[PDB]
């Protein structure tokens, strides 16, 4: 199991970045990247699933997830 | 009244909540996010998962349902 990093997005157009819900599920307890929309694990041992934050983006907004492997731990 | 309301939920005005877009389901914590501690004069219901008020803050509360992608429903108390 690897770290990932994931930012919320809408169920519609495209699925775009919905900054302020990825914001708030990432508060899972990783670091909000501003620029780029993403969360990320604090660690590379503190990593959270991204299935932990796809529950995280649903308790926050009709939302989805796009997660990938984050490259500062591969 | 203030008083009444965010020390005991009891004569407020509002009752509001975050609502997802679509399903219209309720979001406990988005509301809870934008109420209680977080939002003054607010008591939040954490079992109905519901922000209620004495003032007007409707305006205000949907600013942050709306900040999260979300609508809001209100009932008038």
């Amino acid at each position: 199991p690897r770290p990932v990093m994931c930012q919320c997005v809408d169920t519609t157009n495209g699925g775009v970045r919905l900054d302020a819900v990825t914001r708030a599920a990432c508060s899972i307890d990783g670091y909000y990247t501003e620029k780029d929309g993403f969360c990320r694990a604090k660690y590379s041992w503190d990593l959270f699933t991204s299935g932990q934050f796809y529950q995280a983006c649903l308790r926050y907004s009709h939302a989805g997830t796009n997660c990938q492997p984050d490259p500062q731990y591969e | 009244n203030n008083a009444f309301c965010a020390g005991f939920g009891l004569s407020c005005k509002w009752e509001c909540w975050c609502t997802a877009h679509g399903t219209g389901n309720e979001l406990r914590y988005a509301t809870a996010a934008g109420c209680g501690d977080h939002l003054s004069k607010s008591y939040y219901d954490a079992r109905a998962g519901h922000c209620l008020f004495s003032d007007d803050l409707r305006n205000q509360f949907y600013s942050h349902c709306s900040s999260l992608n979300n609508n809001m429903s209100c009932r008038s108390l």
